[PDB]
């Protein structure tokens, strides 16, 4: 519905999380997005507020749920 | 469908 790209704000909040659970978006997350979402999403840029707000939802479930392994 | 929700391996 609100096709508002995301915001420097939540793509910061995302960046920090793929870091901390050693995650990327060229490998990890643009593909699971565009899986979800079934679109071709190429750049983490082109994603709505609205998708990365679900997206941001899930990787603070990854990052809270256990420790990142070594 | 799978979807940001759910239980996923990342």
């Amino acid at each position: 519905r609100d096709i508002t790209p995301v915001n420097d704000e939540t793509m910061q909040e995302i960046n920090t999380l793929l870091i901390a659970l050693d995650k990327t978006w060229d490998d990890d997350l643009l593909p699971l997005c565009s899986q979800i979402f079934r679109r071709d999403i190429r750049a983490s840029s082109e994603l709505t507020q609205a998708e990365a707000v679900k997206a941001l939802g899930f990787l603070k479930q990854k990052a809270a749920e256990q420790k990142v392994a070594a | 469908w799978m979807d940001f929700d759910d239980d996923i391996p990342f």
